[PDB]
């Protein structure tokens, strides 16, 4: 209720609240980071002399 | 008929060196290319790409 420094009176009627909760993980099979279809960076993969 | 190729030929060869070194002024690199059994290479045409 209070825009006042630190506390005042009103903020005795002050109440804490919990965070949104956010996993941070992988994919089903965490595919992300080779570029398998990507046009650009895509790999060769050929022989010593071919 | 008697001349130019219709089997397929790719007519370059993106070609990457083997080992590398590098130093205070050169930058060597030992790349182990074989002309192929029975296909010609010519020099003029060769160069690199850096």
């Amino acid at each position: 209720p209070t825009i006042k420094e630190g506390n005042s009176r009103e903020l005795m009627g002050q109440q804490s609240m919990p965070n949104r909760p956010n996993y941070i993980a992988f994919r089903d099979n965490f595919i992300g980071l080779m570029y398998y279809n990507s046009t650009g960076n895509m790999g060769v993969l050929a022989g010593q002399a071919s | 008929h008697d001349v130019t190729t219709d089997r397929s030929q790719r007519l370059t060869l993106r070609f990457i060196p083997v080992d590398r070194e590098d130093t205070a002024y050169s930058y060597k690199a030992r790349f182990t290319l074989a002309v192929g059994d029975n296909r010609v290479l010519d020099m003029a045409s060769t160069y690199f790409d850096i």
